[PDB]
This record gives structure tokens, sequence and C-alpha cells, in this order.
């Protein structure tokens, strides 16, 4: 999920907007 | 699990400011 992805190296914000509703 | 908390705050305020309007879930279970 998010942690594994974005906690273990670096997301921009765009790859943030994935998780937007 | 101190480093992911602290992470975790991070995102939530990154989430916030990407999406904007459309808002965000943070939630799960693992
Ligand atoms: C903006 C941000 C915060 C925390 C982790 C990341 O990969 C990205
Ligand atoms: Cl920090
Ligand atoms: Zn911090």
């Amino acid at each position: 999920g998010i942690v594994e992805q974005c906690c273990t190296s670096i997301c921009s914000l765009y790859q943030l907007e994935n998780y937007c509703n | 699990f101190v480093n992911q908390h602290l992470c975790g705050s991070h995102l939530v305020e990154a989430l916030y400011l990407v999406c904007g309007e459309r808002g965000f879930f943070y939630t799960d279970k693992t």
C-alpha cells in the first residue's frame, strides 16, 4: 500500500495523486 | 513503529495538498 510504496522511497506529488478520491 | 508513524504524518499533509477538494482516504489493515 502507500506506506510500503512511499515510506521506503520518495513519492512525488504526482505519485501521491494516485491516492486521491 | 515510529519511522512509519513519522512518514505517515507527512504523507497525509502531502495528500491533503495535492488532492485539494477531492480529499482522500487514509486507512487499511496490514
Ligand atoms: C511527501 C512525502 C512524505 C512521506 C513520504 C513520501 O514518499 C513523500
Ligand atoms: Cl519526521
Ligand atoms: Zn516529521
